[PDB]
């Protein structure tokens, strides 16, 4: 649900494929500095805790 | 909790690179235009307007997943057992699982 | 020590990434904070920085620290390596890129190391919160009380089970290796590293020259040059430019890894229990915000849970 | 027995061909070896044998 | 950079009014040089 | 009443006799270190203040 | 550096004003805080002292600081000029009576400079508030986002 309980759903603790719905969106690096800015929904697991 | 790893972007100094979706959880890519980065040394490449940046990010399991992680279970009827202790007559207490 | 853990960090080199604020204004600070990971319980946090700790120029000695002031590495004694969140944190252990400290809650994380004429700090806006273990919200770990399972970070450098990826450092920009000799540009070679030169004097001039090369360009401005050093690795930070399609990947052990240990939690004062017919009166005088949860033992649970901060009475 | 590839030289992953001090014969070759063999199940066996000097 | 803005030795563009004001804006201190 | 106003009741400021009901439990030392851990109801006087 | 930016200060001299707290009690301190003026957005505050920063009795060198140890002036190399509100602040710049520092949102403003043995610190009770710009409140200036107009004390002395 994009960050409420299930946002990182891994089938087992060492599965290779995992479902992630964090609404990750990238942003323009600005001002001539090199970086990868991104904004995304906070962790659902923390909210559940 | 997740961890959103950000691979090092590419800067095709002059020209443009397009990007290719890859089999990664919640992968995101976006080519930007006219970046003109500056590094500790200089302006990282010449042509003012024609400089792109890959900027790909993809999310994975946090390292703390190995230690703390909520486990989802579907629960069925299962079985019921007990520890009992019995004493009869002169025999002292004897306990066992049942 | 000298087993795999520290030996493995011989291949890595420090690097210069964009810090968001060293003192004032953006910069390219040798110690750039990346991934300050606070999720442990007692206030222990871990910071992955851009300057290695424990290496020196040849061999591994804990007290030293290696960082790049330019194209050249530089190893100095750990003189004052401080992590500060809102009050000075206490360093637990520093290994390779990573530094583990115990911090009070706060809204920034800053790391700084001296070389004696320079300060070399970096700060970052990360919310680090003291996460109590148990049912009593306490602000610093108690002296005594009850041990409880609690996830911490290890202070064993020991290599196990987790990894980070370090690739070849892509071509790094530099212009101090461009000098005007006679009437034209001159690219100088670092004695062991290639240099890739791109000058648009008005027809494009390229080349990867391993010897001191002079091109036909008038001013230094229209040339750009990037040295290629392949001898060492770097963490594939999002703050370093990667070499276009040269997507080769590597692995490196991460020293401090989450494990489950015992952390002490506080014990609330024993409540004053007073009895009445079919009622239990509890006078609670907690010293920290404390949970109180009751449930009947019959069919109807009637679960009543609440937090108590002030001294109260509940029936 | 696990088995790592180095640039059309198959070889094991507990001994490399650079045994005495791998990171001083040719560092570049050390890291190209430890980066080709990235998904090798035995990668700590490779690292501990490509980082061991004497 | 812009014609109305100074360019340091390391390509960085600053305002012309911020030149020879005593404070080392550019990392390499290029703005405060050639100051008679 | 162990921590509401009367928890220290000395008849005069310099009276040897003294009444005290701070609910002083005494916890065991743990982990092989030397100390006397106690839990205790906070001061009734502070609560009153 | 000197055209008029700093030459003007050869007339001004440091003075010894009363400080609310010298560190244990009230004393006349060679560095007395007056007019901590925080109204900028990023947490940058400009604080006015009773010491001349960047002036040396003979002239400008911009690593020296002069203060009055009595009726007699004296100029020293800045040993540790620190500003602190709840955690150490970052000294953006200093000139004449003023020092511009980026500060955490704290509750008391403290300045202090060492001399040798001696501490020479002063502290005033002034609320320093972090004033985020925009429609989201944020406890510390982000790395990335959207540029918005804000008012900040320029670090140029002009
Ligand atoms: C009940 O069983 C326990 C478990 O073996 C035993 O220790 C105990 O003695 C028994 N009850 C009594 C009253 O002895
Ligand atoms: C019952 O609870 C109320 C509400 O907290 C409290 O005011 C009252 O004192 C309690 N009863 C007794 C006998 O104390
Ligand atoms: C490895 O050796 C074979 C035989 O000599 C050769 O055909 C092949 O091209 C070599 N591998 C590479 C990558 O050149
Ligand atoms: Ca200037």
């Amino acid at each position: 649900k994009a960050g409420s309980f299930g946002d990182l759903q891994s089938r087992t603790s060492t599965s290779n494929d995992l479902y992630a719905n964090t609404n990750l969106k990238l942003q323009r690096p600005q001002a001539g500095i090199v970086h990868t800015p991104f904004t995304q929904v906070p962790s659902g697991f923390e909210r559940w805790k | 909790k997740y961890k959103t790893k950000v691979p090092s972007p590419v800067v095709k100094c002059c020209g443009a690179t397009q990007c290719t979706s890859k089999p990664h959880p919640d992968y995101q890519c976006q080519v930007f235009s006219g970046v003109y980065p500056f590094m500790w040394g200089g302006a990282y490449c010449f042509c003012d307007t024609e400089n792109t940046q890959m900027s790909e990010a993809y999310v994975e399991r946090s390292e703390e997943c190995s230690i703390d992680h909520a486990k989802a279970y579907k629960v069925h009827t299962g079985t019921v057992q007990a520890m009992v202790n019995i004493t009869y007559g002169s025999v002292s207490w004897r306990s066992a699982d049942v | 020590d000298l087993d795999t853990h520290f030996t493995q960090y011989k291949l890595a080199r420090p690097y210069i990434a964009d810090c968001p604020n060293c003192g004032h204004s953006r910069c390219d600070s040798p110690i750039a904070i990346e991934e300050v990971r606070g999720d442990a319980h007692a206030g222990v946090i871990r910071i992955q920085t851009s300057a290695m700790f424990g290496l020196k120029t040849d061999g591994v000695d804990l007290a030293y620290m290696s960082f790049m002031n330019g194209k050249t590495q530089k190893s100095i004694k750990i003189d004052n390596l401080h992590v500060r969140t809102s009050a000075p944190c206490s360093l637990v252990s520093h290994h390779g890129y990573y530094i583990l400290a115990q911090c009070p809650p706060g809204d920034t994380v800053t790391v700084g190391f001296h070389d004696g004429p320079n300060r070399h700090t970096c700060t970052v806006a990360h919310k680090v919160e003291f996460r109590p273990v148990g049912r009593e919200k306490y602000r610093h770990p108690p002296e005594h009380g009850v041990e409880l399972p609690c996830n911490r970070y290890t202070h064993k450098r020991a290599d196990q089970g987790h990894y980070v990826e370090m690739h070849q450092p892509g071509l790094v920009a530099d212009h101090s290796l461009l000098s005007i000799h006679s009437a034209k540009v001159k690219i100088t070679v670092p004695s062991g590293a290639q240099v890739k030169y791109y000058c648009k004097c008005p027809d494009v001039r390229k080349g990867i020259t391993s010897s001191d090369h002079t091109t036909t360009c008038t001013d230094v401005k229209q040339c750009r040059a990037y040295l290629i050093d392949n001898k060492k690795w770097v963490y594939n930070s999002g703050r370093l430019p990667r070499g276009e399609g040269d997507t080769f990947k590597g692995k490196l052990h991460v020293p401090f890894v989450p494990v489950k240990a015992k952390c002490i939690a506080t014990l609330a004062p024993e409540p004053l229990v007073e009895h009445k017919h079919r009622t239990l009166i509890l006078h609670l005088h907690p010293d920290h915000p404390t949970l109180l949860t009751t449930r009947s033992l019959g069919s109807d649970a009637n679960p009543t849970r609440q937090w108590i901060e002030r001294p109260t009475t509940v029936n | 027995t696990v088995m790592c590839v180095l640039a059309n030289i198959t070889f094991p992953c507990d001994q490399p061909p650079c045994m005495p001090c791998c990171y001083e014969k040719n560092p570049h070759e050390t890291l190209t070896m430890l980066e080709q063999n990235y998904d090798s199940r035995a990668y700590d066996q490779l690292l501990d044998a490509a980082v061991k000097c004497n | 950079c812009e014609p109305s803005q100074f360019q340091c030795t390391n390509g960085r563009c600053i305002t012309l009014l911020w030149k020879c004001d005593g404070d080392e804006d550019c990392v390499d201190g290029s703005d405060e040089k050639n100051c008679v």
